[PDB]
RNA sequence: CGCCGUUCCGAAGGGACGGGCGAUGGCCUCCGUUGCCCUCAGCCGAUCGAAAGGGAGUCGGGUUCAGAUCCCCGAAUCCGGAGUGGCGGAGAUGGGCGCCGCGAGGCGUCCAGUGCGGUAACGCGACCGAUCCCGGAGAAGCCGGCGGGAGCCCCGGGGAGAGUUCUCUUUUCUUUGUGAAGGGCAGGGCGCCCUGGAAUGGGUUCGCCCCGAGAGAGGGGCCCGUGCCUUGGAAAGCGUCGCGGUUCCGGCGGCGUCCGGUGAGCUCUCGCUGGCCCUUGAAAAUCCGGGGGAGAGGGUGUAAAUCUCGCGCCGGGCCGUA
RNA sequence: AUCCGUAACUUCGGGAUAAGGAUUGGCUCUAAGGGCUGGCAGCCGACUUAGAACUGGUGCGGACCAGGGGAAUCCGACUGU
């Protein structure tokens, strides 16, 4: 059955810290504990070892990722930007 | 098509002789009752001849040119096939699968390969075959 | 302690220059021959009484032999 | 029931003060001090999580009095690298060395035309 | 007076396989030693800092008025040393050719021989090798769940001694061993191998979780085995009954030390798997493997260099300990 | 402890053991919940739960252990010092 109506994972904190902070941290708690698909092997095993460090239990490949998400929007934008400049550097 | 044929140079991947180079003598792609899997009889170099240079005497060169060979039957999965071939004529009356019944025949099978390898080594042909893979 | 299985090896043990004494212990089921060498106490367990008597009379000379009671 | 005491002056439950119970010929329970648990070697590949096989799992200074056969495996890198990653280096070393010849031949062949 | 500073403004190495020159020696044969030279050389920080951290290796029984894992008895082990450091085993005793014979085998020659087994995981008693390089161990938090093994508790019976017995109680109580180290085997674990190719997806846990990057199913391999058997070792210890003696004897004898069950039980321990961290949970001494192949070893033998194999030989000083 | 029942308010997590009731002994039974071996038969077994009769001068969580509760106001969010 559905046990909570809205708190979800942040139900571990009971009534403490205020609704808005619990609401805000709920997005991170889900993301930082999710298992992401590993781009190197495909098994849904990529898990966070520490803040910024993401490890896959299948192929053992460790990746420097985001604090709470596997890759950040800023980092993904920079990779495309660095790709384009490289092409326009060597044509 | 099929390429695991006699004369093919292969790299042993697993076992005591892993990383050594051998040459397929007999290949059985369908197996037998004793070996349901596909396998080959290969003869290879247990110990490679040491590097020689003009600075050494004849006695030193001969000492460093000896080869320790081995005879084995291998699963195809344990051999990496290369594109090199070595056409050393090995007497199949002594280099065959019956050499594994007793050591006396196996000693004469490894002896036969040792003499043929050394003779072909000193001609300077098949240099890649007699150089140890560095891994 | 080491356990010897065959009379052939025990006799070799008892002839070692560092073998000191042989104690014979008679139990209800077996006869045990123990030789005190330098490192180990080797033991031979013989279940046949006749062989135990035969082995007893065929020990090397000069070795102290003791019967335990 | 019988209650136990340490047999040494270290009265604390430290990592070097672990014990196990032992009944003796005198028919009493005493403490025997256990040796630490040894660890088998970890593969030099740094990738495989498991430890190696064919090697005694003993404390580092106990390897001094073991024979060689107990400390390695009959194979290249045996006792220092796992078989799985040894197969991979032979292929990698061979396959990479071949690509150099392929690249080199084209370089000379392209230069030949040039 | 001194202080700051600990690698920072320093010519910070007194070492080494090997080679070359001499001086000496001894089992004077040939091997040592020594001095100089050649060659090679990161560690980059003197030293101190833990009787709870790291750190090889000792357990059982007896013994005193008071000490014992220290004394005695018994059984082991680590480390260091010996090459006048001994023996065995390994390296290592093969093949071709030609003569002798019926053969077994034997002579003369010419070649090989720094071991071998398994498809593999890996196994076998050793199984050469330096400077140099790579790695492993030491060496890693907290919490949960689950499982294996022990000690203990509990249940059913056999013994031996004791209590109760006015009535009842085949009753109640006590007690009913086996060390380290070696060998063998259960058991537990494996992210180890081989065959094979899986959807009508299957396997699977309390939860999970796992699979074409190879699942199920077969057959193997390895690690720990603190559990049981065995050598130890019944000779000892203990229970009970009975005899002696100086009677302050490790005194002497009889019998016994047996057979099963069970558990979200408690304590310890090993292992598997998970959760938590904007927290990620020592270092070093010290030990080991691997890569390489500079070198050395003998010419077919009374074989050599060599050996992390099995035995054998010698030693372990100082301080604490009631 | 078992069974039932539980409001305002709320940051929907709580409030909450809210509040409020009933039951509880002893004894004799019934039913269900497993393992081993060769939809069945045999032999093992370990504690639980529920139900019923009977029963005592209504006494039964019999000692021990063991929250009183509700409606509000002020202050500080909380745990911590
Ligand atoms: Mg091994
Ligand atoms: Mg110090
Ligand atoms: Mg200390
Ligand atoms: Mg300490
Ligand atoms: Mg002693
Ligand atoms: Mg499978
Ligand atoms: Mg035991
Ligand atoms: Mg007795
Ligand atoms: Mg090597
Ligand atoms: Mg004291
Ligand atoms: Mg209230
Ligand atoms: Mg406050
Ligand atoms: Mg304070
Ligand atoms: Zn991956
Ligand atoms: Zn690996």
């Amino acid at each position: 059955a559905k046990r909570t109506k809205k708190v979800g994972i942040v139900g571990k904190y009971g009534t403490r810290y205020g609704a808005s902070l619990r609401k805000m941290v709920k997005k991170i708690e889900i993301s930082q504990h999710a298992k992401y698909t590993c781009s190197f092997c495909g098994k849904t095993k990529m898990k966070r070892r520490a803040v910024g460090i993401w490890h896959c239990g299948s192929c053992m490949k460790t990746v420097a990722g985001g604090a709470w998400t596997y890759n950040t929007t800023s980092a993904v934008t920079v990779k495309s930007a660095i790709r384009r400049l490289k092409e326009l550097k060597d044509q | 098509g099929k390429f695991m044929k006699p004369g093919k140079v292969v790299l042993v991947l697993a076992g005591r002789y892993s990383g050594r180079k051998a040459v397929i003598v007999k290949n059985i792609d369908d197996g037998t009752s004793d070996r349901p899997y596909s396998h080959a009889l290969v003869a290879g170099i247990d110990r490679y001849p040491r590097k020689v240079t003009a600075a050494m005497g004849k006695k030193k060169i001969a000492k460093r040119s000896k080869i320790k060979s081995f005879v084995k039957v291998y699963n195809y999965n344990h051999l990496m096939p290369t594109r090199y071939s070595v056409d050393i004529p090995l007497d199949k009356t002594v280099v065959n699968k019956d050499v594994f019944r007793d050591p006396a025949l196996k000693r004469k099978a490894r002896r036969e390969a040792k003499v043929k390898f050394e003779e072909r080594y000193k001609t300077g042909k098949n240099k890649w075959f007699f150089q140890k893979l560095r891994f | 302690p080491r356990k010897i299985e065959e009379i052939k090896d025990f006799l070799l043990t008892a002839r070692r220059k560092d073998a000191k004494s042989v104690k014979i212990k008679k139990n209800k089921d077996n006869v045990k021959f123990k030789v005190r060498c330098s490192r180990y106490l080797y033991t031979l367990v013989i279940t046949d009484k006749e062989k135990a008597e035969k082995l007893k009379q065929s020990l090397p000379p000069g070795l102290a032999v003791k019967e335990l009671k | 029931v019988q209650r136990l005491t340490y047999r040494r002056r270290l009265s604390y439950n430290t990592a070097s003060n672990k014990t196990r119970l032992s009944r003796t010929p005198g028919n009493r329970i005493v403490y025997l001090y256990t040796k630490k648990v040894g660890k088998a070697p970890k593969s030099a590949c740094g990738v495989c999580p498991g430890r190696l096989r064919g090697v005694r799992a003993v404390r580092p200074k106990v390897l001094m009095r073991l024979s060689k056969t107990k400390k390695h495996v009959s194979r290249a890198y045996g006792g220092s690298m796992c078989a799985k990653c040894v197969r991979d280096r032979i292929k990698r070393a061979f396959l990479i060395e071949e690509q150099k010849i392929v690249v080199k031949v084209l370089k000379a062949q392209a230069q030949s035309q040039k």
